[PDB]
């Protein structure tokens, strides 16, 4: 029963581990979300501007 | 005697209450 309890404790550990691992995936994913958005915004401003620059 | 009656009552209260908090932690 203590080994059953040992399974239970490792289970709660792994459950909160799954919480935080989903969180790590989400942290990189939202880091990626902001990267594509802001990097896209920067390259787009830069691109239409350089278009404007050389064509001007 | 019934010292142990009232005592087993409140003491298993504290004991199983603490273990109730332990399994409650396993849940929460």
């Amino acid at each position: 029963l203590g080994d059953f309890m040992d399974k239970r404790d490792a289970s709660i550990k792994e459950q909160l581990s799954g919480v935080k691992d989903t969180s790590s995936e989400v942290k990189q994913l939202e880091e990626q979300a902001n990267a594509v958005m802001r990097a896209a915004r920067a390259e787009i401003s830069a691109a239409l501007n350089k278009m404007k620059k050389e064509t001007q | 005697s019934v010292v142990l009656g009232v005592l087993i009552f409140f003491g298993k209260g504290v004991l199983s209450d603490l273990l109730d908090n332990r399994k409650q932690r396993i849940l929460n």
